[PDB]
């Protein structure tokens, strides 16, 4: 699980070598941009549900033929599965924002998925649609702090430019 | 390999919710004592081969038997490789103390050290006792109470961190015997 | 460690430091710097010893080589060759070895799986008789297997593990057999060690073992040797067998129990402190209410076949003598 | 956990959890429930079916048998009927779940827990 | 078998020195904590199997997945051996809550446990979810104010949550 | 009362492959049919207890 | 599972010799009774569903506190509806198991084993279920051969039960 | 290791139910008499030296033989006294363990058990031990229970060896 | 019986060595829990009758079928309520037993071992009985150390029951 501090650990240990100043002014830089990322993951577990449910809302109302028969999904069932995976992305992007590094987020979400969008008839474009709404739907200087909004598009933009 | 972060993340995921206000509050904790953290392994870091010098060299004075003829001391390359050894562990030692969590220490070092040592011949107690003595010297070092280096810093309390640093120790030291 | 946390197994199973990958990404000359080859340099020797120890005057042998592979001489491929054909890497695993031990250990650190078939086993041991030891390891290296998996550029890995060699079941349970997780040297474990030959009926029964995850208590089993019966005679005391034949499969399916660590001082009854049999100490079981100077457990690790409504009261059993359950398996 | 042990958070109130864990099934009634804590909104969905502390309850069952309000019999003013949303679009997004037409309103988030455990 | 005072023994004599008296006061401390110690025991031997019974239906109720037909709990036979193997946990919680130490516990029950649960398909992160909800019923419970006199028991409180937590560490 | 019919080969067998314990060759020994005609159903209930305790226990 | 012929093929089995004339006997006279067996089993199959709702009315109006009870165990919840006609059901099922099969094996290793520590931890009473195989064993309307054979399943279940 | 709380849980776990009652009870009881263990532990601890080579040197006004016969066995060489006071040092720690963990534990599992095989196997005498702690019981100058309990430990050893 | 002292002399005679230290201490610590478990036995047998009534009557109004229901187990007849004060002052008396054995014992011996059969061969659901014990826990008034003894022993009888 990649962060920061996993990174400078494992790379020094690829090394042979204990931790020097480097790694020390890494970690220190964990501890400057901290404030910024824990402040959007107490937003984003204030309002995880409006989230995911203007995503999906959003998801749908871009493709309609997602319920026009089996391609996608034409029962509510089907749209329970929509709601939980985004519920999940979002979840990975809480993750991903606490460790500060794309780590959670690669490894739990990104790694492997296109042989199961692939296998299953997901298509990704329909996920791009609901994280390209939220991810134009959070204003700057609204709510959050605006390098807390930085660090929050920066991981949305991972997951999409991680999906097609 | 898994920080005081990752933990905290695989405990929420498999409670399958979010992080949540009494776990950021905890960690908010963690990272306003980061800089501790970050100046305590500088100590542990900056007195390395001291610690290993002295504790080893007080395993063989303490137990004279290692060095006579038949012990695992008894070679140039027998004291070197356990003078190697002793390094290693306090090199992941180090590295529990910037994770915050033993991850690192259980996953690489730890798992399989034990029968490693049954299967060279290494006894176990004189180990336990080498990390007992890197023990007492690690935390001597970071609490700037050693009796040869007395360097400056900014006064604080750091009687947390040093239970942890005897925590990582006492878990090798256990995990030997 | 376990399986759950993390939703990754393989981490767990000790394979957590084998996952980073080596490669030479600079073309051309390294002049000044020798950062980067030193250590792409130190993971060849972690490799291809296999995290054996070499110490700084050993580091002498071999330094042409070393300093060959620093040049443009050596592809990685080739420097992994040198180090594999010197008086080093002759000394550890081949001098030390029976011939079959050694194949394995080859495999071990070059290729990066286990042999799986008694036939991978007639090709190198073939070579080996008809041509010696340098055509030995060159056909290790000089094959389709190492080309195509490294690429020449790449330091080996251990990939005997992972689904995309096709391999065997038998030579993924081996796999770990024979990688033990970091700190466990070429001969740090038992069943290498130097005059061993490691897995022998395993590997030439493609006999699939268990896995045993490193720690965790009962990290050792080192499980005991059985004979062949009347032919080929035999001693049928030691390890309960593989298998489970009928007549007894009634009451559940069965399970071959291993159980690790079996000694006098934790071997109770099931309550706390060591038993006195005299009213001073004599401390091992009376046979006929008459002192005896023969151990309870009389080998450390005896494994138990029990079918599944006889398990509870096994599991409780194992835990009544203290001893520590290395794994379970269904057969 | 390092993080945690070192820095540890208090533990709240624990009444709801006393309820359930002090007395057996037939003894206190509606608490027996108590541990169930808060799932999210997907899990109660048709794949998984989760179940609330409501339905555990007296209260969800709550159905007269022989029993007609007539509604026209009361006063002419007192007949109010009120709509949670006044619009279409809102009252179904495209997609199927909803918060007020079908049984996609099982799975809001929130009103998992139980307030009748009081009695 | 280890208590605290074996743990302390054992420490001492494989270092082959006596007790300081800086062991022997910590130790004296740890008796003057004992009598809230036999209390929390005597609160968990006492409510066990409403525990045990309230943990499982909150479990069922949350994960209906396991009383469905071809649950690992379904059947009578194990469902049974479900209630059991909560009962055994519960056990081995109190036991190490005696002792101090969390050797017992390692010993007897977790220790291999985790094998078993593999070697039957028995889902793990539903056995957590169990240990989890005894956890916050056994340690409400533990925080009862009645009929005992009143007094301050925070360690011993997170104490016996690490002994949980351990268990639900083992299976998971 | 040991003889050609009496004898068990399959017990044998199982137990000179190592599959099963002694212990549970004697389990398996007394169930037999040819015991419980043989010892069991002439006895009085209460004197079977008294041969298998004996011829177990000692 | 216990049917006649694992029953035959398991002694013969511990006894290592074959399956001679005794157990042949025992699968031919299986063989003649399973034809009513399979006619009680068919029936009993077509009518479940007013066979499971009939025996719960008859526990609810034989214990009418049960639906006034307030509590998790006792049938006032929606879910205690559910899982009471889904008892039920599973033991409508089993009798059917046990008729297909020809001996009680489906119920003693799906129901019978271990029953006790259920309906003790979970405080069930024996006798809610012995009132609804009572009317199971009144509703059923089988005749004949085969209905001595679903008497002889649910009273075996009623007899195990108390 | 043989404490009082082991074998209060040893014996329930034994018997597979909670820890009643009675094993809170006993609890109760190692928590009364741990005080005066733990003083008499304290003073034990204070006098160590003064009572190990008091101890050896009342052995050897005892049996004056033993520093002037010439052997491996006996202490007339350097080494011999060494061992001497070694072996006594070890009596008086292990009664110091057992003060401590409040039953004869660590006596019986690091001390008793096999102690006979040694006194055979290298020829040593009981009875030259047993002085030793008859010294060691004169000499240890404790009051009260706390003298009870180091006398009970210690005439405890005394009757192991013979 | 289970008495603490049987215990400690049952396990030191099943290891044949004597009763060192340990059992003693556990010996004490059962005479001094005695007293305050003599005190709640003397208050528990000073007001019985109206203990027993009281929980009658709390069965009666928990449960009020069970006074209408027609039949032999149920408490309609006047005989089926002599058996209820019955067996509620029998579990009375077996809670007074075991406050003063100090263990256990009589109620394992007398009352819990065998009474799954009773109460399934009788049809006596098991929490008629629990409601009862939950009467008795809160009406016998006593305060402090007593009244931890004797919550104690009857919801030990209630975690029997269930
Ligand atoms: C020191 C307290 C010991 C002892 C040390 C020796 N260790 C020897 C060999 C050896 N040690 C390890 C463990 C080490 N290697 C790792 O990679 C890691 C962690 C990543 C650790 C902790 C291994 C795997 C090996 C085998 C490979 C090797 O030889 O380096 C050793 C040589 C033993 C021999 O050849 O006889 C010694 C002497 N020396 C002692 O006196 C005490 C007991
Ligand atoms: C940790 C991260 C994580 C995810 C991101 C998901 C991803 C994911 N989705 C599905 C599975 C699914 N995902 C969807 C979702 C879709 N319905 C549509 O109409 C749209 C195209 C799309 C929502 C935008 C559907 C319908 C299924 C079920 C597909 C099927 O069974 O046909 C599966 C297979 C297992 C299952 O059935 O649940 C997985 C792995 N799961 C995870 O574990
Ligand atoms: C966790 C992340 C997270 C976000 C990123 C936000 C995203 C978000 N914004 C709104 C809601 C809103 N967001 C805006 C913002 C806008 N005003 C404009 O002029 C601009 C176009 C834009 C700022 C750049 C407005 C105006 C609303 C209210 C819209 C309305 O009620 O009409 C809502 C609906 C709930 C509400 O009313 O607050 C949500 C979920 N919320 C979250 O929980
Ligand atoms: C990149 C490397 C790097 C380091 C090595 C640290 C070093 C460091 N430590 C502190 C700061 C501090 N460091 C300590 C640590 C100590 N507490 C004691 O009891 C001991 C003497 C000692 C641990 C062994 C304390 C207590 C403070 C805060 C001092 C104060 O505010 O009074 C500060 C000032 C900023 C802050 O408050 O965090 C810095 C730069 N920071 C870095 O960026
Ligand atoms: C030649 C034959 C051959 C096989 C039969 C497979 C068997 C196999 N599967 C896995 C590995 C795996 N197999 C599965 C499959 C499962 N997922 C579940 O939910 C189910 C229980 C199950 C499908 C029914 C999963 C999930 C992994 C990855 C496990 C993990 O990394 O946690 C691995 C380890 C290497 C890898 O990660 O791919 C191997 C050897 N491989 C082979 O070479
Ligand atoms: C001394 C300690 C000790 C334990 C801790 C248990 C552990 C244990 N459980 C089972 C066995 C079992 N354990 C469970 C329990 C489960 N049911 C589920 O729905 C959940 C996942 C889980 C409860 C949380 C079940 C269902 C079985 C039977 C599994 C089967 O036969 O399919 C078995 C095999 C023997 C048997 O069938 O009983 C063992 C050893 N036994 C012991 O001796
Ligand atoms: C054999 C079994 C056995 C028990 C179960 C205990 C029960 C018990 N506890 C106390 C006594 C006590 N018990 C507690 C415990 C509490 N502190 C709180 O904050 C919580 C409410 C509660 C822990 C959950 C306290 C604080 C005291 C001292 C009360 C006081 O002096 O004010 C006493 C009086 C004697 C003493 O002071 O120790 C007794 C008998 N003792 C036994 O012998
Ligand atoms: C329940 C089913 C069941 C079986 C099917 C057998 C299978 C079986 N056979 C043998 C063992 C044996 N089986 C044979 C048989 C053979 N001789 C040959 O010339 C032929 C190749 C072959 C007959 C066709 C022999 C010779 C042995 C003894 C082998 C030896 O000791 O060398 C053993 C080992 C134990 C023993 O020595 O008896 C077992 C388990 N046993 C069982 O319990
Ligand atoms: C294989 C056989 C088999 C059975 C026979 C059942 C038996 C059974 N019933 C319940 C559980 C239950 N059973 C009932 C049924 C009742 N409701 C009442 O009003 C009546 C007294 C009674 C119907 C006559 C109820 C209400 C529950 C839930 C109890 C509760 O949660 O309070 C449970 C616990 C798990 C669960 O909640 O489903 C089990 C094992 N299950 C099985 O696997
Ligand atoms: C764990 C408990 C424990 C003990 C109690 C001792 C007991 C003990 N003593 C000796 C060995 C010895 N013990 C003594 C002691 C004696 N010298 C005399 O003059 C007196 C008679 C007597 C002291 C009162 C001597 C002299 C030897 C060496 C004997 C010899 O080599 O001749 C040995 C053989 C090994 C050795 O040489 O050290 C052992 C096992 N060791 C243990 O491990
Ligand atoms: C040693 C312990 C011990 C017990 C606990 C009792 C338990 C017990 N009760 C009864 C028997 C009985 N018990 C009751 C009691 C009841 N009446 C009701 O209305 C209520 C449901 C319930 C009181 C709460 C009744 C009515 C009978 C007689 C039942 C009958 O004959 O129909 C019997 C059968 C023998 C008899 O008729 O007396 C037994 C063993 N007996 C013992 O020896
Ligand atoms: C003659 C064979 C011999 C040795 C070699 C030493 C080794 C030694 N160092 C100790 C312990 C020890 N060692 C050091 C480290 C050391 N001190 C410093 O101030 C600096 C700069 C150091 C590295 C150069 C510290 C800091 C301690 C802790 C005690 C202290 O405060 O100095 C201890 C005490 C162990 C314990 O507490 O259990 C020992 C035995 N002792 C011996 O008998």
């Amino acid at each position: 699980m990649k962060s920061v501090i996993t990174t400078t650990i494992s790379a020094a240990d690829a090394a042979g070598r204990f931790p020097s100043s480097s790694d020390l002014e890494s970690i220190q830089g964990n501890i400057q941009r901290a404030s910024a990322r824990l402040e959007a993951a107490e937003k984003l577990s204030g309002n995880h549900e409006a989230v995911v449910k203007e995503a999906g809302d959003a998801c749908f109302a871009k493709y309609s033929y997602l319920k026009n028969s089996g391609e996608a999904g034409d029962s509510q069932e089907k749209i329970n599965k929509c709601y939980r995976d985004v519920d999940h992305y979002m979840r990975l992007i809480n993750y991903s924002l606490v460790v500060g590094g794309t780590g959670p987020l690669d490894e739990w979400g990104i790694a492997g998925s296109r042989e199961v969008y692939r296998t299953l008839n997901l298509p990704g474009s329909a996920y791009i649609a609901s994280f390209t709404f939220t991810r134009d739907r959070l204003c700057v200087p609204r709510d959050m702090s605006s390098q807390a909004g930085v660090e929050f598009v920066a991981a949305l933009d991972y997951v999409i430019n991680s999906l097609s | 390999m898994l920080d005081a972060f990752s933990r905290v993340v695989v405990n929420s995921d498999s409670k399958a919710a979010y992080v949540g206000g009494s776990d950021l509050q905890s960690l908010k904790t963690f990272i306003s004592d980061g800089n501790k953290r970050l100046d305590a392994v500088n100590c542990i870091v900056s007195n390395a081969s001291c610690i290993v010098s002295d504790a080893i060299s007080g395993m063989i004075c303490e137990n004279p038997g290692l060095i006579a003829p038949g012990g695992n001391c008894y070679t140039n390359r027998r004291m070197a490789a356990c003078l190697r050894d002793g390094e290693i562990i306090l090199r992941y030692v180090s590295y529990a103390l910037l994770a915050g969590d033993s991850s690192v220490l259980d996953d690489r070092c730890l798992n399989g050290l034990k029968e490693t040592y049954i299967a060279l011949g290494v006894p176990t107690a004189s180990t336990s006792r080498a990390v007992s003595i890197m023990k007492a010297a690690s935390t001597a070092f970071i609490m700037n109470t050693a009796s040869g280096r007395k360097i400056e810093i900014a006064a604080g309390d750091c009687q947390a961190l040093q239970s942890e640093a005897a925590a990582y120790f006492d878990k090798v030291g256990s995990a030997v015997d | 460690l376990g399986t759950v946390l993390g939703n990754s197994s393989l981490d767990k199973l000790g394979l957590d430091k084998f996952v980073d990958r080596f490669e030479v990404n600079e073309a051309g000359r390294p002049d000044g710097f020798s950062a980067d080859y030193e250590v792409i340099i130190r993971a060849c020797y972690m490799q291809i010893f296999a995290n054996a120890y070499i110490m700084e005057s050993e580091r002498a042998e071999m330094a042409k080589a070393e300093s060959e592979f620093r040049d443009g001489r050596f592809t990685v491929k080739e420097f992994c060759r040198a180090l594999a054909k010197s008086y080093q890497y002759r000394k550890r695993f081949f001098d030390g070895r029976p011939l079959y031990g050694a194949i394995e250990l080859c495999f071990k650190h070059i290729l990066g799986r286990t042999p799986d078939g008694l036939e991978h086993y007639r090709a190198k041991s073939a070579v080996y008789d008809t041509k010696g030891y340098e055509a030995f390891i060159d056909a290790f290296f000089d094959d389709g297997e190492y080309d195509a998996f490294y690429d020449s550029y790449c330091v080996p890995f251990y990939r005997g593990h992972l689904t995309t060699s096709n391999l065997s079941m038998a030579a993924f349970t081996h796999m770990f057999q024979v990688v033990r997780g970091s700190s466990t040297s070429d001969k740090a474990n038992p069943r290498t060690m130097t005059n061993q030959i490691t897995l022998n009926q395993a590997g030439i029964q493609s006999i699939p073992l268990a896995v045993v995850a490193p720690g965790a208590d009962g990290a050792t089993f080192l499980a005991p040797d059985a004979s062949a019966g009347s032919w080929q005679t035999g001693f049928s005391g030691a390890t309960k067998a593989r298998t489970s034949h009928g007549s007894r499969q009634e009451k559940g399916k069965m399970f071959r129990i291993e159980v690790a660590n079996n000694t006098q001082y934790s071997a109770v009854g099931g309550g706390s402190g060591i038993k006195l049999q005299s009213r001073s100490g004599k401390f091992y079981k009376m046979r006929n209410m008459a002192p005896a100077k023969v151990s309870t457990f009389r080998r450390a690790n005896n494994v138990y076949l029990v079918p599944f409504d006889e398990l509870s009261a096994t599991y409780i059993k194992i835990h009544k003598n203290g001893g520590s359950i290395a794994s379970i398996t269904p057969v | 956990d390092i993080a945690t042990a070192v820095y540890p958070p208090v533990t709240p109130d624990v009444r709801r959890a006393f309820g359930a864990a002090s007395a057996p099934s037939t003894v206190g009634g509606r608490k027996a429930m108590g541990l169930i804590k808060q799932l999210p909104f997907w899990m109660y969905g048709p794949p998984f079916n989760a179940s609330k502390q409501e339905d555990f309850e007296p209260i969800s069952i709550a159905n007269p048998d022989v029993s007609s309000v007539d509604y026209q019999l009361m006063p002419p003013g007192s007949v109010i009927v009120q709509p949670d949303e006044v619009s279409a679009a809102k009252m179904l997004p495209v997609s199927g779940m909803s918060k007020h037409i079908g049984k996609t309103k099982r799975l809001v988030e929130g009103d998992g827990l139980s307030d009748y455990s009081r009695l | 078998m280890l208590d605290a005072f074996a743990k302390v023994v054992a420490q001492a004599d494989a270092r082959g020195e006596f007790l300081s008296n800086k062991q022997l006061n910590s130790l004296e401390t740890m008796i003057g904590e004992g009598n809230k110690r036999l209390d929390i025991v005597n609160k968990i031997n006492s409510n066990a199997s409403t525990i045990v019974t309230n943990s499982a239906r909150a479990l069922f109720a949350e994960q209906p997945q396991l009383i469905q037909p071809g649950g690992n709990a379904y059947t009578s036979r194990r469902m049974a051996a479900c209630l059991r193997d909560m009962e055994i946990v519960l056990r081995y919680v109190s036991y190490a809550m005696t002792a101090g130490d969390s050797s017992v516990l390692d010993d007897r029950c977790l220790n291999g446990l985790r094998e078993t649960y593999q070697a039957l398909g028995t889902p793990g992160t539903s056995v957590a979810v169990a240990i989890q909800k005894m956890k916050e019923a056994s340690i409400a419970l533990a925080n009862d104010l009645n009929g005992v006199p009143l007094g301050d028991c925070s360690s011993l409180n997170s104490e016996l949550a690490v002994y949980f937590d351990r268990a639900a560490a083992a299976v998971v | 009362q040991l003889l050609s019919s009496t004898r068990q080969p399959f017990l044998e067998s199982q137990l000179r492959f190592n599959q099963i314990t002694v212990k549970d060759f004697i389990k398996g020994l007394i169930l037999s049919d040819a015991f419980r005609y043989l010892n069991y159903d002439v006895n009085n209930n209460y004197r079977f207890v008294e041969m298998c305790i004996q011829r177990i226990l000692g | 599972m216990k049917t006649p012929i694992t029953e035959a093929i398991a002694s013969a089995d511990s006894q290592g010799r074959f399956l001679s004339n005794a157990e042949l006997q025992s699968i031919t006279g299986r063989y003649q009774r399973a034809s009513a067996s399979l006619e009680a089993a068919k029936q009993l199959t077509g009518n479940a569903s007013r066979l499971i709702t009939g025996a719960a009315q008859a526990v609810y109006t034989k214990f009418p506190f049960v639906t006034q009870m307030p509590g998790p165990t006792y049938a006032s919840n929606a879910i205690g509806k559910a899982k009471c006609a889904r008892d039920i059901g599973y033991y409508l099922r089993m009798t059917t198991y046990c008729l297909v099969v020809g001996a009680t094996g489906p119920m003693d290793e799906y129901l019978v084993a271990g029953l006790e520590e259920i309906n003790r931890s979970f405080e069930l009473s024996p006798s809610w279920y012995i009132a609804a195989l009572e009317n199971i064993k009144n509703d059923h309307g089988l005749s004949g051969q085969a209905a001595n054979e679903a008497n002889t399943y649910l009273d075996y279940a009623i007899n195990v039960l108390s």
